[PDB]
């Protein structure tokens, strides 16, 4: 079959439940504290120590 | 629960000021609240609630030495233009703060906006949980009410109080608990 025949590549199942929705929601958190630093430099900033 | 994960034996000798960029989970929670703090600056969800939530448990870390006791951000969250509910919480915070940190400026500043504010209720609830969080606690007077703020305390009680009748009525409230039945060893 090594030289005649040939077959179909799917490649990617990734269908890993908790794992998948691991991704997500640390996806989720990643875009939450990005946000958070983008208007964290850019807008009116107050600290909780001095100079963070 | 994150307020509720009461940590106060962190610094041992000195560590409230940037040193450890104080360690370890607490920080945590710190990454935690500042996002949902900034969060609901961006989203804001119903009332700024969880702003509120957040604003107690950033106060309950002054009550363990990890943030430094500082007001400025209560006190920037006192101020006019917000919501009800974001101010009431702030004042019950920087209530307490002036209740265990003997901030008297502080205390000036929260008598003067009793004066001084459009809203009525916040009057009322700036008297009504001093009077139950109080600071300058009757015959326990180190921080000395003796000197003039019985005096202004008095003038508040005739003065600037016929708006209505419960300031006033929160006034009495307040001499009941400051001083109550008596001279208030002045002279």
């Amino acid at each position: 079959x090594x030289x005649x025949x040939x077959x179909x590549x799917x490649x990617x199942x990734x269908x890993x439940y908790q794992v998948l929705r691991e991704k997500a929601a640390s996806q989720r958190r990643d875009v939450e504290r990005a946000l958070t630093r983008f208007m964290a430099k850019t807008g009116e900033t107050q600290s909780l120590f001095k100079d963070d | 629960a994150l307020a509720n994960s009461v940590t106060p034996a962190v610094s041992v000798n000195n560590e409230v000021r940037t040193l450890d960029n104080l360690n370890p989970d607490v920080r945590l929670i710190l990454e935690e609240i500042t996002r949902f703090l900034n969060m609901e600056k961006l989203l804001p969800s119903y009332r700024h609630t969880i702003t509120v939530s957040c604003l107690r448990a950033i106060r309950v870390l002054q009550k363990n030495g990890h943030v430094p006791s500082d007001p400025a951000l209560f006190k920037s969250y006192a101020e006019y233009g917000h919501f009800v509910d974001i101010r009431i919480a702030a004042l019950e915070a920087v209530v307490d703060y002036t209740k265990v940190d003997r901030s008297y400026e502080e205390l000036q500043w929260l008598l003067n906006m009793i004066q001084n504010d459009p809203v009525p209720y916040v009057r009322h609830k700036i008297l009504n949980m001093l009077t139950k969080n109080p600071p300058f606690t009757k015959n326990m007077e180190s921080p000395l009410c003796n000197e003039a703020l019985v005096d202004q305390l008095w003038k508040l009680m005739n003065s600037g109080t016929s708006h209505d009748w419960r300031l006033r009525c929160g006034a009495v409230d307040l001499y009941f608990t400051l001083f109550g039945l008596s001279r208030p060893s002045c002279l």
